[PDB]
């Protein structure tokens, strides 16, 4: 054997182990997700407070692209961070280029072209993470989950890190009993809900609540941080569903 | 380009492919050098398993870099070319800019810092090659007699001998070389130099080479005949 | 810079060179020796733009002095003009051309004859009994070409050479405060003292 | 054709006693026939007890200034926060200066 | 194989930990550093007595006010005492002044760990380096193919440094004179050498501010083994 | 056995790299089919959603590569998208270049001899993948051209790729028998599209709603593909028949 | 990284030597035996074709001897692939020595070069050595008629007579034991036709499995001629000597 | 085991060995502490020896006016980290005549470390670093990890036996957070809780080190007898 | 990233074997079967063309390529390999020839620069030999007509007629027996023909058959007329139909 010593190297099953090994970094790491909305998208992520001296509100994991595009990922930090500096460049270029703001599938192949040539060479390592992202462009919202691999698909809702399958599974609910839509402030709220009901899953640590969302009408378009008032409504909202 | 660092350390501290160098220099046939009062002598090993050779034109043992320093060598002979061109190159690049001939030891010290380079360069093996480099300085009677090895470490030599069976030979210089009163004559300092290679050699025919150098840019290669007579002289001596 | 000559005679080369060195409205040396020895039988002497001329000359002489430690051997005097007939047509088409002219006199020992080559800036080699470069061939080629015989002897040459230097010194504007003379033949090149 | 250069106008004053030293500047700022600003300092403190005034064409003063302060800074970072004395300074703004000895700063300089 | 810059499960780079042993391998080295100045010894070690022992050139100027001391794989130094020298000299030439003793050092050692797969392999060579400047007076460094440098008081490197460093860890004080120093040297080196010491086969050297960066002749050292031996036999 | 993991020669002369890569085009499970008309070119997929998360109309193996060629693949997402972005800059380089729309079979050969460089390169692998490409080509007429990972390419009167390749193939085989001709004698596309889906059906054996397929089509000038509800009116016609 | 598949073609064994140098003369061993002959009026180059078979287009073939120039050619032992990319290289050399000094290039410096090129590749660029064995014969106005002998290593020798290729002891002590110094042209075609023919692996040595050249001063007054040999005119040489 | 070659591998299990013994070199180095209020940054630095006739080992590097940091492990790769951030620090200045931010000096740290982390040939920096300072923002204190992995904090410490300080300012929390305008009782909280990482060995004049930056205060660093106010 | 295999993937065993030009040539004997045939006024190349699927289209696939007017190449081994080397060839004839000399390359020439693009992938950095071994045949004014094997090592040789592939051994005594300096074109066809049928299995016609010649020039498939000089290709590949016509009379 030995396939899995190296990336890139085909194994006799057809499969590149290396990129499987970077899936166990992802299913590793905190929790995080995305719900797609009437006019928009929102996305959340778990945060563990290791430790009290942690400075609340002061360590923010969801990053933005451009001004329009949200971005959250699990597993390996930094990994994320890099793939996002190069979105940002690859958004930066087409506007330049083509002047309107990049299209979300367009951005969403971006980063999977460039994940997907880190599975081509043995001198580089494949990323260490799983990327929920999105936002809202002329033809409306689209959300996007990426994966170590350089696959990506659509979803009407995302979920990655360790409890993905409690996550998806409050999912598969929401899409079930809201087929004509959800709202986008019902979203900011449900979202926070599963990451509570998430946290299930990675309970010795307490956690801290991180929201952001894209909406045309809520937040005309642009990505926003959820704070305040609207982020502690929705925390009591969780609070309350759990008891 | 090709960057493979083939020159690296081990566990104990040791560069492995510059001790494996060392060994090729230990399996070349036998240089010695010798320095009297007023002249340099090399002598080289020229091994006997190959007759039908053409010795007009094949290779001569000992280089001249400049017209007031030579160079032999144990070890690679392809190897060897490359040091010798480079060090013809600086020889001739220090009289352009410094308008002097190099001193025997900065061309000993510019061939010594090649073998060096090579030691810890990126895809390169270090050279095969330990020499000995003899000549006088401009305008300058004392000789000077220096050697070099794969290491990149270099030293001057009273008298020294490098190559196969040179630790026998050492032996044999290190008893018989007086340091308070060296070879006094041309002809004390090569028949030493004859004497130490024929605890070595084998025969005194076409197997010993002598070249003798005399200060500012005397340098003569002695023929068949002419060490053949050293070889009479020795040998009729020993039987006593 | 400005006065080099060369006659090749029977058993020898000859070559002329001017002594002064001059910049602006000053005569800054008057013992100059405008040539360089590339081997033991072959004299190259050099006249041009300042700097350029020493320059091009020792890098010639190097890689000849190169060429013989290399090979144990004195490369004929056709295969160095040659050789610097193709740097100088490098030269030409370069960044900064040398902008230097130049006289090669050799002894070829194979052939046992004396070889006198004139190479200008532009790499434009002839070989020829008698040369010149700058304006001093406009007096001197019409003087050889009345005066000049391929038999002549060395001490001949030098009172032909004499003829030119008289002639030079009588018609041009510039004083090139006399010229060293040395002499390439069989037994190598030698400088005269008294010119 | 684009010119590179412009004259700023102005000028300044050195002048060194025993045991202090004075450098001087007029705060005018001109091009040809126009006055840019009444007020425009040219005379900096560039740390280590140096003033430092570089006049003729502000662009280039602005940009040798700005580099000089910047080599003070690096000058404290690379050896031990020692103090830059007034002659290793003038040695160092030589090499600013002849750095660019094919397109040079235009402007007379003093410390 | 393995990679040239890979990391133990230690936490230590292995090609750097290695490059440490042949360091051991070398030949001894001391330096003592007082208010009267810094003395450097070393041991030459010929290989055979035929060798002349004057060519082994182990102490090194880098400047007037700065001089070095090796030991291990030593043809490694040249390219480091090369690169200590033009940064001296091109410090002088950039702001007309000596350079300090701890700038030249960490000069030097920003060299030493730009190998990787830059130079193949790290130096196999650790230098002692002995200096004075206005702002620290006077000072010695050792410096390591790691790219660490300490200041030390006194520093012994080589074969025989660990007994030697125990040995300067009683006798060093902060009172010592020049002379004193000198003698201590010789001392702790004619006890780790294999070899009896002497003029040939140890070597001298110092740094003062007056007289900066002297090499000692084979006289001037012969004097002062003399003046020892009479020393420790008085008591 | 590094000769195993690397493109170079095993003993036996063979790419085991090569060999796996083969291996991985049927990693999604999903079968290709394609068939020439008399003016058209139909090739269908199937379209597997498993997850009720994904948004469905994202989900595609089928690539608009230029106006006139279309692309599908066999094997997985990445390297499809992959093979598709440089088939599009390829397409489009060509016309750029040479004043003309670039034929099926010439990008086909392109794309093939880009995977012939992997297999005789180290530092590239072989991507994972099946290409078929096709057209209405204005000289040849109707076209289908395969690729694969050893960068082998050819023609085809039909073709099917895929984990039940074979019993889809022998069944196209037997229809070509039959019918005598190299192509099926339809005029409309419609009619095309109809015929591909019902031997798919009798192939596999299994039945297929509107989302359980996905179709391309090449016309004269134009490549495209069809919606759920176009596949819809599809069904009900080959079901009333 | 790639480091895992890198052979590490450029390194010392523990005894000193190059392992792929000495593996190349391996192969070089197995190659169709060549020999040159220095005599004082001229040299012989003869060599092995291997395994011929019947249907091989033999007048119109090149595969053991080439020219370099109108005054020096070579005889191949090895890969032939290899050797054609040195033959081009030392071609070119040749005319870069002749365009810069308008003099053909003497015999050594042209063998010195191309040794200089096979010794690069032992010691850096990591890449496999040229598996091949030359004998340069030529000719120059300075040292005269010379035989050389280049290898994978980039070493070389000068020789009065030498084979490369397949059964070089067996040969060696053979033309160790007839040649002599005052020997003609047409008695060292000889002794290169009778050594060939002892240390064959085949059972007769016929015209169709030999390629042959002469470089005399046969030629009209102080020039020399190089001359390969065509099918017929070996057919007849090995009728002269009486070998068939 | 198979997986800790080089940098570009994972293991079976999701992990970067590499990364992980580059972790360990942080752990064998000397402990330093860091800690910060309202208006003042402090760092306080155990230093380190060879012998008694060493010197000790600078822990502290200004990279900055009102920033700077501390180290624990391989000290050259602090000097390459330290220097690239006051470098960023520079162009923030000259460019944009714009104090850095101590959050953006964070992820500079985050993604030049990261690259290292994923090409083949390289290898992972052997250096943690707690980076102090006072901007636009107020007070600010960051733990890097080579890893890539920085986290901003009110407290922290690193290095050898670093679990006795972090627990004596995860307790002491709400005490040295309020030490506001007071920059001697804030060094004295800091000096408290390097203590408890200490075993045999005590803080004497020249094993202390100790920095501050805050809202009058640019960074600076006291050693010598400056820190006998403290012992 | 970067191409870090600056390094020779083939080098020798302790045995003097070079292991990846060995492992190519196994690669070469797997392949299918071809051959040629040298006649006094002409050449002749052939091949089966094996059929990956009923389905395909063999005429799309062309195992016997022009190279120039004059030359024409077939293969067996690999034929990814094939197809990327005729492209390397047909531009090899431009760019180092006919660029130089206003006119196409003879045969031994053109022979003697792919087998340099084949020597270099035996020694270069990162790659793997070429899995192929060539045969071209061809025509020149000064060398007239000649048929030239080249081998993954990049050797090549000349032949009056050969074989390589599947059933190299057979068929090359099949032609030792049939072959003479005498033969006419049509005779060579012939005789390629019948040698080809002991290798084929299967169907043996005009569709399954690839067969080309290089003899007379071909005026007819020039494309032009009006310059004398010009006469057209010697390089001619048969029909289906041409084919058919001489299985009958076999
Ligand atoms: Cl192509
Ligand atoms: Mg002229």
């Amino acid at each position: 054997t030995g396939y899995d010593l190296s990336n890139s190297v085909f194994s006799p099953d057809g499969r590149n182990f290396q990129v499987e090994y970077a899936v166990k970094a992802v299913e590793n790491g905190t929790t995080s997700i995305g719900i797609k909305c009437n006019d928009g998208v929102v996305f959340a992520v778990e945060k563990l407070i290791t430790s009290k001296l942690l400075v609340p509100q002061k360590n923010v994991k969801i990053q933005v692209v451009d001004r329009h595009i949200g971005c959250v990922y699990s597993g390996l930090i930094p990994d994320g961070r890099h793939l996002v500096n190069r979105g940002r460049e690859e958004a930066a270029s087409f506007k330049k280029l083509y002047k309107t703001p990049i299209p979300i599938p367009a951005f969403a192949d971006r980063l999977g072209q460039y994940v997907q040539a880190h599975t081509l060479y043995n001198s580089v390592r494949p990323f260490g993470v799983s990327t929920i992202f999105g936002g809202v462009d002329k033809n409306g919202a689209h959300l996007y989950m990426l994966e170590p691999s350089g696959s990506y698909w659509g979803y009407k809702g995302a979920a990655t890190g360790k409890g993905r399958q409690s996550a998806k599974a409050e999912l598969e609910k929401l899409v079930d009993h809201h087929p004509e839509g959800l709202s986008a402030r019902e979203a900011v709220k449900q979202a926070a809900k599963i990451i509570y009901l998430a946290h299930e899953d990675n309970k010795e640590k307490d956690f801290e609540l991180e929201i952001s969302w894209c909406s045309l009408s809520e937040t005309n378009g642009l990505h926003k941080f959820v704070k305040g008032d609207l982020l502690q409504e929705a925390i009591d909202f969780a609070q309350k569903e759990i008891n | 380009g090709y960057d493979r660092a083939l020159s690296i350390f081990s566990p104990d501290g040791h560069i492995f492919q510059v001790e494996y160098a060392l060994e090729a220099v230990k399996r070349g046939t036998c240089a010695v050098g010798v320095k009297g009062k007023n002249c340099v002598v090399l002598g080289c090993e020229r091994r006997s398993t190959l007759k039908l050779q053409d010795t007009r034109i094949t290779p001569s043992k000992v280089s001249k870099i400049d017209s007031h320093v030579v160079l032999s060598f144990s070890g690679l002979n392809a190897d060897s070319r490359i040091l010798i061109e480079k060090a013809r190159v600086e020889a001739q690049s220090h009289r352009l800019t410094l308008e002097d001939p190099v001193t025997v030891e900065y061309l000993t010290r510019y061939v010594a810092g090649v073998q060096q380079r090579y030691t810890q360069s990126g895809g390169v093996r270090p050279f095969g090659v330990s020499t000995l480099i003899a000549g006088f300085d401009p305008r300058d009677d004392e000789p000077k007699l220096y050697q070099t090895e794969p290491s990149g470490i270099y030293s001057s030599w009273s008298a020294q001998t490098i190559g196969r069976n040179s630790k026998t030979v050492r032996e044999f210089l290190e008893k018989n070389y007086d340091r308070k009163e060296p070879p006094a004559t041309v002809e004390e300092c090569v028949k030493l130099t004859v004497r130490s290679l024929l605890e070595v050699v084998q025969t005194g025919a076409k197997n010993i080479e002598i070249t003798v150098v005399k200060p500012d840019s005397d340098i003569v290669a002695l023929s068949s005949e002419e060490i053949n007579q050293y070889v009479t002289q020795i040998e009729q001596e020993k039987q006593e | 810079m400005d006065i080099i000559l060369g006659i090749r005679v029977q058993d020898s080369v000859i070559l002329a060179s001017s002594k002064a060195v001059t910049r602006g409205i000053s005569v800054l040396k008057d013992s100059d020796d405008k040539t360089r020895q590339l081997s033991p039988h072959t004299l190259m002497s050099f006249a041009g733009e300042a700097g350029d001329t020493v320059q091009f000359a020792e890098y010639i002489q190097a890689n000849i002095q190169l060429y013989s430690i290399r090979e144990d051997y004195e490369l004929s005097p056709q295969a160095v003009s040659s050789f610097v007939r193709q740097e100088l047509a490098k030269s030409i088409r370069s960044r900064r051309p040398y902008q230097v002219n130049v006289l090669i006199g050799g002894y070829d020992k194979k052939k046992n004859k004396p070889e006198l080559y004139q190479i200008d800036y532009l790499g434009t080699k002839v070989e020829l009994p008698y040369g010149a470069h700058g304006y001093s061939g406009f007096y001197t080629f019409s003087l050889l070409d009345h005066h000049y015989r391929p038999d002549m002897t060395t001490e001949e040459g030098l009172d032909l050479l004499k003829l030119c230097v008289q002639e030079l010194e009588k018609r041009m504007p510039m004083d090139f405060k006399g010229v060293i003379v040395k002499i390439v033949d069989k037994d190598g090149i030698r400088q005269v003292d008294d010119f | 054709q684009f010119n590179p250069y412009g004259d700023n106008g102005g000028t300044i004053l050195g002048i060194a006693g025993e045991d202090f030293a004075v450098l001087a500047g007029d705060t005018r700022n001109i091009t040809d026939y126009s006055i840019n600003s009444r007020y425009e300092p040219k005379v900096f403190d560039c740390g280590d007890n140096i003033v430092m005034s570089a006049n003729g064409f502000a662009a280039d003063g602005d940009a040798l200034v700005k580099r000089f302060k910047n080599s003070v800074k690096w000058y404290h970072f690379d050896h031990n926060d020692k103090k830059l004395s007034i002659n290793s300074a003038a040695r160092n703004i030589q090499h600013l200066l002849y750095g660019k000895r094919f397109f040079p700063y235009y402007v007379h300089t003093i410390i | 194989d393995r990679g040239v810059s890979t990391f133990s499960p230690e936490g230590r780079l292995f090609q750097v930990e290695y490059s440490l042993e042949a360091i051991k391998l070398g030949s001894t080295a001391i330096g003592i550093a007082t208010k009267e100045g810094v003395v450097l010894g070393v041991e030459k070690r010929a290989t055979s007595p035929l060798l002349e022992s004057d060519s082994i050139e182990k102490i090194v100027e880098i400047d007037r006010h700065i001089g070095c001391a090796m030991s291990g794989l030593t043809a490694d130094a040249r390219s480091m005492i090369e690169h200590a020298r033009t940064a001296a000299v091109t410090h002088n030439l950039y702001y007309d002044e000596d350079i300090n003793v701890e700038s030249l050092t960490q000069s030097v050692c920003d060299l030493a760990l730009r190998f990787g797969e830059l130079m193949s392999r790290p130096f196999g060579v650790a230098l002692l380096i002995a200096g004075h400047d206005a702002d620290d007076g006077y000072q010695l460094f050792h410096a390591e193919p790691s790219g660490t440098f300490y200041r030390y008081n006194a520093k012994a490197i080589g074969s025989g440094s660990e007994g030697a460093q125990a040995e300067l860890l009683n006798e060093w004080h902060s009172s010592l004179t020049l002379k004193e120093a000198e003698l201590l040297v010789l001392k702790i080196l004619k006890q780790v050498m294999e070899e009896k010491l002497d003029e040939n086969n140890a070597q001298l050297s110092c740094i003062t501010k007056q007289d900066g960066f002297k090499i000692y002749d084979n006289e001037k050292t012969a004097e002062l083994i003399k003046e020892l031996k009479e020393k420790e036999a008085a008591e | 056995g590094y000769d195993r993991h690397i493109t170079i020669f095993s003993p036996e002369g063979r790419l085991y790299q090569v060999e796996y890569a083969f291996k991985a085009t049927n990693q999604t499970n999903i079968n290709s089919l394609a068939v020439r008309g008399k003016d058209c070119t139909v090739v269908i997929s199937q379209k597997k959603v498993p997850d009720k998360l994904l948004d469905p109309t994202t989900v595609s193996y089928i690539f608009c590569i230029s106006r006139t060629i279309g692309m599908v693949v066999n094997g997985p997402i990445p390297d499809a998208r992959n093979a598709a972005l440089r088939a599009k800059a390829e397409a489009a380089e060509f016309r750029y270049k040479y004043g003309y729309d670039m034929p099926c079979d010439v990008l086909a050969k392109r794309m093939a001899n880009l995977s012939q460089i992997y297999t005789q390169r180290a530092y590239m692998r072989p991507l994972g993948v099946i290409l078929t490409f096709v057209s209405v080509d204005e000289e040849l007429g109707p076209s289908i051209y395969k690729t694969d990972p050893a960068g082998y390419y050819v023609g085809y009167k039909a073709t099917a790729t895929g984990p039940k390749q074979q019993e889809i193939t022998t069944n196209l085989e037997n229809h070509f028998k039959k019918s005598k001709i190299d192509h099926i004698n339809e005029e409309s596309w419609e009619k095309v599209v109809e015929f591909a889906i019902t031997h798919m059906i009798d192939a596999l054996g299994t039945e297929f709603s509107k989302n359980d397929l996905e179709v391309g089509v090449a016309t004269k000038d134009k490549f495209f593909t069809l919606s759920a509800e176009n596949i819809e009116e599809r069904l009900v016609a080959i079901a009333e028949q | 990284g790639s480091r895992r598949y890198d052979s590490r073609t450029t390194i010392f064994s523990p005894e000193g030597r190059l392992y792929q140098v000495e593996y190349a003369l391996e192969s070089i061993s197995h190659a169709g035996t060549a020999i040159g002959i220095m005599a004082s009026d001229g040299i012989v180059l003869a060599a092995e074709r291997k395994v011929t078979s019947t249907l091989l287009e033999q007048d119109t073939s090149t595969e053991k001897l080439y020219k370099l120039n109108d005054k020096i050619a070579v005889a191949v032992a090895g890969l032939t692939a290899d050797a054609e990319i040195l033959i081009n290289t030392a071609r070119i050399h040749a005319q870069n020595y002749l365009k810069t000094y308008n003099e053909d290039i003497p015999v050594e410096i042209l063998v010195r070069r191309l040794s200089d090129i096979k010794q690069g590749y032992t010691q850096h660029g990591g890449l496999r050595p040229f598996g091949v064995s030359f004998i340069y014969a030529g000719y120059d106005d300075r040292y005269g008629y010379q035989l050389y002998t280049s290898n994978p290593s980039g070493n070389y020798t000068g020789w009065k007579a030498i084979s490369v290729g397949a059964n070089t002891s067996a040969a060696q002590t053979l033309l160790q034991m007839d040649y002599k110094d005052d020997m003609k042209v047409d008695d060292a075609i000889e002794l290169a036709l009778k050594t060939l023919s002892k240390t064959t692996d085949s059972s007769a040595l016929t015209y169709d499995r030999l390629e042959f050249a002469t470089i005399r001063k046969g030629a009209n007054d102080g020039e020399v001629y190089q001359k390969i040999f065509k099918p017929q005119e070996i057919k007849d040489i090995l009728v002269k000597t009486g070998i068939t | 085991n198979n997986y800790d070659g080089d940098t570009v591998t994972f293991s079976p299990t999701g992990r970067l060995f590499q990364v992980e013994y580059a972790l360990e070199a942080i752990k064998q180095g000397s402990v330093t502490v860091g800690l910060r209020s309202n208006t003042h940054a402090v760092l306080v630095a155990l230093k380190r020896n060879a012998d008694e006739l060493s010197s000790y080992q600078k822990k502290i590097i200004k990279c900055d006016e009102h920033m700077g940091l501390s180290l624990a492990g391989l000290a050259p790769d602090a000097r390459v980290l330290s220097n690239y951030l006051r470098q960023q620090c520079n162009y923030s200045s000259l460019v944009f005549n714009r104090k850095l931010a101590v959050e953006r000096a964070g992820h500079l740290l985050c993604d030049k470390a990261q690259k290292n982390t994923q090409s083949y040939g390289g290898r992972p920096y052997g250096v943690g670093l707690l980076i102090i300072g006072y901007d636009k923002s107020g007070a600010h204190l960051l733990e890097f990890q080579p890893s890539g992995n920085v986290t901003e904090l009110y407290g922290t410490a690193i290095g050898a036996r670093s679990q006795g300080a972090k627990t004596y300012l995860e307790r002491t929390l709400d005490t040295f957070i309020k030490i506001d305008g007071n920059p001697d009782e804030l060094i004295k909280a800091g000096v408290e809780a390097i203590s408890q990482s200490l075993r045999d060995e005590s803080l004497t004049v020249d094993n202390l080190s100790i920095a501050i930056v805050g809202k009058d205060t640019p960074f600076t660093i006291y050693d010598g007898e400056a820190v006998a106010k403290y012992i | 990233m970067t191409d870090r295999y600056s390094f020779s993937l083939t080098t020798f065993s302790p045995s003097g074997k070079l292991g990846q030009i060995d492992y190519a040539l196994t690669a070469v004997k797997q392949g299918v079967t071809s051959l040629g045939i040298k006649a006094t006024n002409g050449v002749v190349i052939a091949t089966e063309k094996k059929s990956s699927s009923p389905l395909a289209m063999s005429e799309t696939l062309s195992k016997v390529s022009l190279l120039t007017p004059d030359i024409g190449a077939v293969y067996s081994g690999m034929g990814p390999d094939y197809r990327v080397l005729v492209d390397k060839s047909r531009k090899v004839a431009h760019t180092s020839y006919k660029r130089i000399y206003g006119e196409y390359p003879p045969t031994k020439l053109l022979v003697s620069e792919v087998a340099k693009i084949m020597q270099e992938a035996t020694q270069s950095g990162g790659v793997r030999p070429f899995g192929v071994s060539l045969l071209i045949a061809g025509h020149d004014e000064f060398n007239g007509f000649s048929l030239y094997q080249v081998d993954p090592s990049g050797s090549y040789f000349p032949w009056k007629a050969t074989a390589i592939g599947k059933g190299s051994v057979a068929a090359k005594t099949f032609l030792e027996k049939r072959w003479n300096d005498e033969l006419e074109l049509e005779d060579a066809i012939h005789i390629a023909l019948l040698t080809l049928k002991e290798s084929v299995e299967g169907e043996f016609n005009g569709d399954t058959i690839e067969l080309a010649i290089i003899g007379d020039e071909n005026p007819d498939l020039l494309g032009y007329t009006g310059i004398p000089t010009d006469k057209g290709p010697r390089f001619r590949k048969l029909t289906s139909q041409e084919i058919n016509d001489r299985l009958e009379a076999l």
